[PDB]
């Protein structure tokens, strides 16, 4: 670019339209050990 | 006294309104004849097959709570 060479691969327009259909993941702060007394 | 005895109102007894607990104490001593022969968790069932048995053949050492089924 302005005097500056940023060597990345061929880039592939096509990644932004990938169909990442979103899924359920619920995080449980405060949940169970491993082991108990 | 006998609560049985005192059902026909006629011997010694007229009105027992506690009746109903005349045995319980006897049938309490009478319990305390196994107070040492069912002591602990293993004399009150086929321990194998509880938890404790695991951590003690494992070296007394805690594990898992789902040990028994894995
Ligand atoms: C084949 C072999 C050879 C055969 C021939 C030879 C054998 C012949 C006979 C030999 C001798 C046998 C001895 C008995 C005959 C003696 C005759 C006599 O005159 O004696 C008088 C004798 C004289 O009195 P005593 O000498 O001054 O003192 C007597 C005792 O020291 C203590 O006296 P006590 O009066 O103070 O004791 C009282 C106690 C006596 O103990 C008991 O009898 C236990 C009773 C528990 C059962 C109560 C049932 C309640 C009603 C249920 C109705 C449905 C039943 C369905 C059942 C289904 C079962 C799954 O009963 C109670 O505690 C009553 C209160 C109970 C608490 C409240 C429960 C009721 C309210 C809750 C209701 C819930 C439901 C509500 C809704 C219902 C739905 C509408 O008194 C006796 O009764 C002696 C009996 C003592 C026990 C003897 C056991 C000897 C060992 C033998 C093996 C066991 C056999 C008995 C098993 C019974 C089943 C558990
Ligand atoms: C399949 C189950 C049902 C069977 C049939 C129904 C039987 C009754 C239910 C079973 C009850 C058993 C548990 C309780 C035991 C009694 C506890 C009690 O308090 O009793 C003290 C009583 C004492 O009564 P009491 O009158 O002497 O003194 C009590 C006085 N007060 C009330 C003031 C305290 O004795 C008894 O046994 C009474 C119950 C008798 C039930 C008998 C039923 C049958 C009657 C005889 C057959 C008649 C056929 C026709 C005859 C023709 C001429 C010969």
């Amino acid at each position: 670019y302005e005097d500056f060479v940023f060597t990345t691969p061929y880039f592939q327009p096509e990644s932004t339209f990938k169909s990442v259909p979103k899924l359920f993941s619920d995080i449980l702060l405060g949940g169970v050990e491993w082991v108990y007394t | 006294y006998s609560f049985v005895k005192s059902l026909t109102h006629n011997g010694f007894h007229m009105l027992r309104v506690f009746r109903h607990f005349a045995f319980v104490l006897p049938a309490t001593v009478l319990a305390g004849l196994g107070l040492f022969v069912y002591w602990g968790d293993d004399n009150k069932c086929y321990s194998p097959d509880r938890f404790p048995y695991l951590k003690k053949r494992a070296g007394d050492m805690a594990l898992p709570l789902n040990s028994l089924n894995q």
